[PDB]
């Protein structure tokens, strides 16, 4: 929870029939993003965003 | 070499190289006017090597266990292992060691192409 | 040398030519969709970063967010941004680096490995979105403690035009820096809520997008250029190997024919 992440979840109610919902709306919604923490070469496991 | 094998000793014979031999065999035959074959070689240029290399053997106990191990050498042109004589000889032997200029200049010496070289005899003749 | 050697090493280049050509048009459509996603990002910058221009906000340990992508085959996108971050990191060697995209993590891991504390994966497939922008920005705040550095810098590639791009840097100002800016008073802000705190976390997310959208469009215009030059050069080899083939094919047939004629005299 943080003002960016907080407006985002609000940007997914207003984003989630399938009418006023073009292709890039359900692609604004999907993220293939995995954050990997790093220390001294890598350190811990890669998690979904 | 056979004298050793036939008397319970072990010979290694290096045939360096069978390419040059086939070429002589070709010269000998064209001048005898025997009608040429592929790349002017004699029709039986395969038998030339097949009968040579079959002599290399490991005899039975009844024969004193002598061996003849052959290491024939072949020379290719531009790495063309699909050429006529090299195909014949690959047919005959129990495997090959492939050497490559590409690998020699990369530092790999002996320049063995590990993925292409094999020994059909395999682990069977290798100190445990 | 042989027909088989030439037939299979021509064929593979005929594919690369067809292939690199397909991704010149693939990343042409992908440019139209990423010029509209770029403009909507750049137009939104003037409106958001204007407040700071008027409030006259300036700076007073550093977090460096570097943005390229995961993909290669795009000219020198990754190479000349890593080149920028290095000339910058030369002045300030004691900074924490966050990477977005693997092709910049590797560029940087080989040069200053221990400065990198976070990496972002799977980044340049579709266009960038506020959701990726904000969720990257959220981890920034969480795991890097974004809110606390004296200086935060986004490194990215600006599309000068279609045919080129420029490696660029931008600052992000924290809450403290916003509040204590020379001309902050010009605005009647209600000092009850944490307008600066929110203004910072919003601008972290928002200007990252601004950066990602441009870098991404810089890339899409380096990719349809590298592939354009690839097809143009793959076709040059297909000219060499079409002719050599039409040769080696004739030579094969002639030499089998000499063999046949010799065999047919005797």
């Amino acid at each position: 929870i943080s003002y960016a992440a907080y407006l985002n979840v609000a940007a997914q109610a207003i984003r989630s029939k399938t009418e006023l919902q073009t292709a890039s709306v359900l692609n604004r919604s999907q993220t293939d993003a995995f954050y990997t923490q790093y220390k001294n070469a890598s350190e811990p496991t890669p998690i979904t965003k | 070499g056979e004298w050793f094998r036939d008397n319970g000793k072990h010979a290694l014979i290096v045939y360096d190289d069978l390419s040059k031999q086939a070429v002589a065999y070709r010269q000998l035959s064209l001048l005898l006017r025997r009608p040429p074959g592929r790349e002017a070689y004699p029709g039986d240029v395969f038998y030339l090597h097949s009968r040579l290399l079959e002599r290399a053997a490991k005899l039975s106990e009844k024969e004193g266990s002598g061996s003849l191990t052959a290491l024939p050498v072949i020379e290719t042109q531009g790495g063309d292992v699909s050429a006529y004589i090299p195909t014949n000889v690959i047919s005959i032997t129990d495997g090959q060691i492939f050497l490559e200029a590409e690998l020699f200049y990369k530092g790999i010496r002996p320049a063995i192409n590990v993925g292409l070289s094999v020994s059909r005899v395999g682990s069977a003749a290798q100190v445990k | 040398a042989t027909l088989k050697e030439v037939e299979m090493r021509l064929k593979s280049i005929k594919n690369i030519e067809k292939i690199t050509k397909t991704m010149k048009i693939v990343a042409s459509t992908r440019l139209s969709k990423a010029e509209k996603a770029k403009i909507s990002a750049k137009k939104m910058d003037e409106a958001e970063q204007l407040f700071y221009k008027n409030a006259e906000t300036k700076n007073l340990k550093e977090l460096i967010v570097a943005i390229t992508s995961d993909k290669g085959l795009c000219g020198s996108i990754h190479s000349q941004l890593a080149k920028a971050v290095r000339r910058h990191l030369n002045d300030q060697p004691n900074a924490d680096i966050v990477t977005i995209g693997d092709k910049i993590k590797m560029q940087l891991l080989r040069t200053h490995p221990n400065n990198i504390k976070l990496s972002i994966n799977g980044i340049g497939k579709d266009a960038p979105t506020f959701q990726e922008s904000a969720l990257i920005a959220d981890k920034l705040l969480s795991v890097m403690k974004a809110g606390t550095y004296p200086k935060i810098s986004i490194f990215y590639n600006d599309p000068v035009s279609s045919l080129s791009f420029e490696p660029s840097e931008k600052p992000i100002f924290n809450a403290k820096t916003i509040e204590q800016s020379p001309s902050f008073g010009k605005f009647e802000i209600d000092t009850d809520a944490n307008v600066p705190r929110d203004l910072f976390e919003y601008t972290l997310a928002n200007q990252m997008l601004t950066a990602m959208a441009q870098g991404y469009a810089a890339e899409i215009s380096a990719r349809r250029n590298a592939m354009d030059n690839a097809s143009k050069n793959a076709g040059d080899m297909i000219n060499r190997y079409s002719i050599l083939y039409n040769r080696t094919r004739q030579a094969v047939i002639t030499n089998e024919l000499v063999d046949i004629i010799t065999g047919a005299s005797s």
